[PDB]
């Protein structure tokens, strides 16, 4: 089980996906986040009721393919193939079709822990990356200029409906005691849209 | 009273590692006997994984090598309901489970044209906990937010100003922490001239634990 | 002219003649004679020699001397000629005038 493959495309484009999972029994499905999958094509080439005509399937040897003739706004989702392997069913790894847009730099913000949490005994420092493209981004934490690894976690949003961008939050977590041992906390952000890495920092004790 | 083909699932919930749970796929509008029932799961952010099938016509069964020996699929045609008994559950089994049908007589040769709404199974040893909320204070377009940390279980929703703030809002997906509790952040971008002029309150709802928190975020003075 | 109808197991068949005509069944089989008709699981489509000639009689009784006929191809009418093989109902018939 793998995470979906990524394909950056623009409205009007033509996408030809091939199925790797092992019959003539190939079926293709579309899924958008938070909803159950929907059948598009069954038996390699038959268009399911209610599906737009732009969707098609073909077979050339062991090569089964799903082809969208013209990408429309609601075609941007994840697509899965299915193959009947004897007494076994095998879905493909998935293709998430994302939109192409103009490179945009993130706005970077850093958040010190709340005096409230410090009492709990833990310190979370947060770095916010806002409205960038492409997704490829590097967030490096430095504590008194020591590069950090393994004590942070990140989550990234899905593409925004209007901006077609992405946002990411990275959280650095320390015990309170370790936090009270250092001074400079910084998040360095590398992204194609910044001509050089942008570093946001604060000094523990000056707010 | 008018008939319709529908697959309604039940049985999902929280389990502890090594325990057991029974999922049920009740069929309406068609007879399971003339269909093959499959269970397909999807872990958060992952692809689809077929688990098991049953064809009540001949009652043959197949199981994924990942679930063979721990999971048993069955069907009761008089109740038009298929079942998936999941014993000895392990953390890697955590995922939304969807039951699907291959209706014979239509040409589909394996296609799934109707799926269930899906039920979530969370296999983990940790226990239910209300979340702790902390401010992300703006430092002198500015940004501010709230940190929802240490909560169980998934999922939980968050709003701002009781749902009044949606432009420029980013509620980040939750990240499983090494403690086995979840944590998420919700941020908003606002004007730098709006220093206390606009009320900034975050509204946090935790339905599994019946926990509701509202936290007002303001700049910090020295 | 001979007309042909086919309906997979559990699905209904409707034989129909225009205006005031009489259905006269000429052929009727509930079972399996082809592996690429009425999709099912591969193993449930194995037997190719599944025939039920009684279907001719049963169909004639339920349809002959009528304008339209309808039979669901299943355990409601025919029995199980090849248990474990998804069956299908193939009925040939001609529309003739009344007495």
């Amino acid at each position: 089980t793998q995470s979906p493959s990524s394909l950056s495309a623009s409205v009007g484009d033509r996408v030809t996906i091939t199925c790797r999972a092992s019959s003539s029994a190939v079926a293709w499905y579309q899924q958008k986040p938070g909803k159950a999958p929907k059948l598009l094509i069954y038996s390699a080439s038959s268009l399911y009721s209610g599906v737009p005509s732009r969707f098609s399937g073909s077979r050339s040897g062991t090569d089964f393919t799903l082809t969208i003739s013209s990408l429309q706004p609601e075609d941007f989702a994840t697509y899965y193939c299915q193959q009947s392997n004897t007494e076994l069913v095998t879905f493909g790894q998935g293709t998430k079709v994302e939109i192409k847009r103009t490179v945009a730099a993130p706005s970077v913000f850093i958040f010190p822990p709340s005096d409230s949490q410090l009492k709990s005994g833990t310190a979370s420092v947060v770095c916010l990356l806002n409205n960038f493209y492409p997704r490829e981004a590097k967030v490096q934490w430095k504590v008194d200029n020591a590069l950090q690894s393994g004590n942070s976690q990140e989550s990234v949003t899905e593409q925004d409906s209007k901006d077609s961008t992405y946002s990411l939050s990275s959280t650095l977590t320390l015990s309170k005691a370790d936090y009270e041992k250092h001074k400079v906390y910084a998040c360095e952000v590398t992204h194609q849209g910044l001509s050089s890495p942008v570093t946001k920092s604060f000094n523990r004790g000056e707010c | 009273e008018i008939s319709e083909v529908q697959l309604v699932e039940s049985g999902g919930g929280l389990v502890q590692p090594g325990g057991s749970l029974r999922l049920s796929c009740a069929a309406s509008g068609f007879n399971i006997y003339y269909s093959s029932i499959h269970w397909v799961r999807q872990a958060p952010g992952k692809g689809l994984e077929w688990v098991a099938y049953i064809s009540p016509y001949s009652g043959s069964t197949s199981y994924a090598d990942s679930v063979k020996g721990r999971f048993t699929i069955s069907a009761d045609t008089s109740k038009n309901t298929a079942y998936l008994q999941m014993n000895s559950l392990r953390a890697e089994d955590t995922a939304v489970y969807y039951c699907a049908r291959y209706k014979y007589g239509q040409g589909h040769m394996g296609a799934f044209d109707y799926w269930g709404q899906g039920t979530l199974v969370t296999v983990s040893s940790a226990s239910t906990k209300g979340p702790s909320v902390f401010p992300l204070a703006p430092s002198s377009t500015a940004a501010l937010g709230c940190l929802v940390k240490d909560y169980f279980p998934e999922p939980v929703t968050v709003s701002w100003n009781s749902g009044a703030l949606t432009s420029g809002v980013h509620t980040f997906p939750a990240v499983l922490q090494s403690s086995g509790l979840y944590s998420l952040s919700s941020v908003v971008t606002v004007p730098s001239s709006s220093l206390g002029t606009q009320t900034y309150i975050c509204n946090v709802n935790h339905k599994p634990s019946n926990t509701k928190v509202d936290k007002k975020v303001e700049p910090k003075s020295c | 002219v001979v007309r042909r109808e086919l309906s997979c197991e559990s699905y209904p068949i409707e034989l129909r003649c225009p205006g005031t005509d009489v259905i006269m069944i000429e052929s009727a089989n509930y079972g399996r004679t082809d592996d690429k008709i009425c999709d099912s699981d591969p193993a449930q489509m194995e037997n190719i020699r599944c025939y039920l000639p009684d279907a001719y009689k049963i169909m004639s009784q339920r349809c002959n001397n009528r304008t339209q006929c309808a039979v669901v191809a299943g355990p409601d009418v025919f029995p199980d000629p090849c248990p474990g093989t998804y069956k299908y109902l193939e009925v040939q018939y001609e529309c003739v005038p009344y007495h």
